[PDB]
């Protein structure tokens, strides 16, 4: 499922901005 | 319209603040530390009291010598401008501000509840009332910053707070700008990102409505429009023109959506002739009460947990690093006006 494949994903955490 | 006339007495209030901003307004001794609440590449927010009043807050502190190695020392110094010269009810307020040798410092409102991310990631995903009960208050909150000639650049759930009735309150302006024309910064994060970012194309508010899309998508799915593991497969996708939507998704979330999430410039919705009303006017949110809503009188969904004016339940734990304060003042012409 879509979710699974999100929980399973390496951005589920706080994400940081992009500065460049 | 009194919403006309509501934004005219604002502009009026935010050009006095904007062009003699206010500066030195406390030093650091008047605060007791108490926990790291975040950290940056170049700053730190940290649970503070306020000795004269025993009023809790959120104290930002930014070493300049990272925000200068990082070239943001123009959006360190409109955060500033801008933050004291704004007045909304869903916008964290800035209390004083001050600098010393080595740091600049925003005393911000302490909001205990903490950020919607960490709500939403446990709750999976909202309903679509709870989702627009949020998203209202980013409508109300964008057509005020926008009306001021502000771009806000940074929504995304781990910049929305939730205060003790349960409504939003926006912080992180660390990339919003004032500006009346178009402007070109490689700014925000992966997964909001509007097209004409990704593209180096130069860009608008219209930014900030799109990333309302992303957000309404992510409250009411649980996971965003676009993502992968990593950013450059996460533009590709944000580019290509296409977005699917969960079976659950109402016809009129997916209609908006369509409508927000909207490669097209002259087609995205905020971004015509009528602005702000055809958002204010979609289907989706018939049922939403926008005076309601501005004035704080609808019954919000969730109200978090309350243990103490300075309990830090909702936050997750940081190492207690030192508050360095060089004897020799540090980049002192680059933050002057700080
Ligand atoms: C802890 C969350 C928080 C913030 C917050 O942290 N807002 N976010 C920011 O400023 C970010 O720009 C930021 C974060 C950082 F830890 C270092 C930086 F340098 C910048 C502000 C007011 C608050 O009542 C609360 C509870």
């Amino acid at each position: 499922t879509t979710y699974a494949d999100f929980i399973a994903s390496g951005r589920t955490g706080r994400r940081n901005a992009i500065h460049d | 319209e009194s919403v006309k006339e509501f934004l005219a007495k604002a502009k009026e209030d935010f050009l006095k603040k904007w062009e003699s901003p206010a500066q030195n307004t406390a030093h650091l001794d008047q605060f007791e530390r108490i926990k790291t609440l975040g950290t940056g590449s170049f700053g730190r927010v940290m649970l503070v009291k306020h000795k004269e009043t025993g009023n809790h807050y959120a104290m930002k502190i930014l070493d300049k010598q990272k925000v200068v190695k990082l070239k943001q020392i123009e959006h360190t110094l409109n955060e500033k401008r801008i933050l004291q010269a704004v007045n909304f009810p869903f916008l964290v307020k800035l209390e004083f501000s001050f600098k010393d040798n080595s740091n600049l410092y925003m005393v911000m409102e302490y909001v205990p509840g903490g950020e919607m991310f960490s709500h939403l990631r446990r709750i999976g995903r909202f309903s679509e009332p709870h989702a627009r009960f949020y998203a209202a208050q980013i409508v109300l909150t964008f057509e005020y910053l926008h009306s001021l000639d502000l771009i806000y650049r940074d929504l995304k759930p781990e910049n929305l707070l939730i205060d003790q009735q349960g409504y939003i309150q926006v912080t992180d302006f660390g990339f919003a700008k004032r500006v009346k024309g178009r402007t070109w910064t490689l700014c925000g994060t992966p997964e909001y990102l509007a097209p004409e970012i990704i593209l180096s194309k130069g860009y608008n508010k219209a930014v900030d409505w799109w990333a309302l899309g992303v957000l309404i998508y992510e409250m009411a799915a649980g996971y965003p429009p676009f993502f992968a593991d990593q950013p450059i497969q996460i533009y590709e996708k944000i580019v290509s023109g296409k977005v699917r939507f969960p079976s659950h998704f109402s016809s009129d979330l997916k209609d908006l959506l369509r409508n927000l999430l909207q490669v097209d410039l002259t087609k995205r919705f905020g971004n015509l002739k009528n602005g702000v009303n055809d958002i204010k006017n979609h289907k989706w949110f018939a049922t939403t009460d926008w005076i309601a809503i501005y004035q704080r009188k609808v019954e919000a969904p969730f109200i978090p947990k309350f243990k103490g004016p300075g309990d830090t339940s909702n936050f997750d734990d940081y190492e207690e690093e030192e508050i360095r304060v060089s004897i020799n003042e540090k980049c002192g012409k680059e933050f002057s006006e700080f």
